[PDB]
């Protein structure tokens, strides 16, 4: 599997070289763990007979998230996604949104 | 990880910290350390195999 | 009479042949309308996640999960729940594992 | 992992994963009860006749 992510915040961009015969769920989690990735997998429930994925390392403008597939049979177009846009087949919990607090007078 | 035995004699002269920092920089370094793949490959089963022999 | 909680598992109670329980035991709980009075009436869990609102009955839910039991005795309001990875087992399972062989070596 | 919340416990069990979510809940679960209607006025005598096997 050939998955390119890239944040501006990390000069260096996350890419996987998931070998042949480990392509199962949990083998992706396993690799996950083994590359100490930044991106999580937090868990979400929605209901019974669902799967779903989540793919979200930090949130931010400074720290945007530009993922692409050099070439893959399926995975190339369930990873199309731009979070700029904020309309796409990815959904969200909540819209782009960060921290927000208030010191020194300033926001 | 950081397992030393002793100078003189098989007592593992464990680095308390160093351990430590080990595991909470990474986990994933002993899960493939030691366990391996977990179905032949690893320190318990040859053991226990052997064992089983004895 | 109450086997279990749920509107997937409907209760459907007969009888064959009574002295009394005959027809005592004759309704259908799908009409909702029948000679039984109702304590509680048909009612169905609801949550909005994943910004999508479930009416789905089922209270307990183990599968979609995979690996968190949510146990609930009152009404919660935008609970956030933050999983912090856990590593002192191993380690006292290693140190454990280590004074194996060091008992070994004294021996 | 434990959560900030009091009301509502979660208990994480081992092959699960570290990341933080916000869950609402509208309305509280609610489980379907059925009465029967067996009003009389004595319940000493019995319910069921001596003539009956089964």
């Amino acid at each position: 599997r050939t998955i390119k992510i890239e944040q501006p915040g990390r000069k260096e961009p996350l890419e996987i070289k998931l070998d042949k015969g480990d392509t199962s769920m949990e083998a992706i989690r396993d690799a996950i763990n083994d590359a100490d990735s930044g991106i999580a997998a937090s868990i979400v429930k929605v209901k019974e007979n669902e799967f779903q994925l989540v793919l979200t390392a930090n949130s931010g403008t400074d720290n945007t998230m530009k993922i692409t597939v050099e070439g893959d049979t399926k995975l190339n177009d369930l990873l199309a996604y731009d979070s700029t846009t904020n309309t796409g087949n990815m959904q969200e919990l909540v819209k782009a949104e960060n921290a927000k607090l208030n010191v020194n007078g300033i926001d | 990880i950081g397992i030393t035995q002793d100078g003189t004699s098989g007592k593992l002269k464990i680095d308390d910290d160093k351990l430590t920092k080990v595991l909470k920089d990474n986990t994933a370094a002993a899960r493939e350390l030691l366990v391996g793949d977990g179905k032949e490959t690893g320190i318990t089963t040859k053991i226990a195999t052997e064992v089983k022999s004895y | 009479l109450t086997a279990n909680s749920g509107t997937d598992n409907t209760m459907k109670i007969t009888v064959e042949g009574d002295t009394k329980l005959n027809d005592l035991l004759a309704y259908d709980s799908t009409t909702n309308t029948g000679n039984m009075q109702e304590l509680v009436k048909a009612e169905n869990a609801k949550l909005n996640v994943n910004g999508i609102d479930i009416e789905r009955q089922s209270n307990t839910v183990t599968d979609a999960p995979q690996g968190i039991t949510l146990t609930l005795t009152k009404k919660v309001t935008d609970a956030t729940v933050t999983v912090t990875k856990d590593d002192t087992k191993a380690k006292e399972a290693i140190k454990s594992w280590v004074d194996a062989y060091n008992s070994l070596v004294d021996t | 992992a434990s959560s900030t919340t009091e009301d509502l416990k979660v208990s994480t069990t081992a092959g699960a994963a570290a990341g933080t979510y916000k869950i609402n809940v509208t309305q509280l679960a609610a489980a379907q009860s059925l009465a029967t209607k067996t009003t009389f006025a004595t319940t000493k005598e019995q319910l069921g006749d001596t003539s009956v096997t089964s």
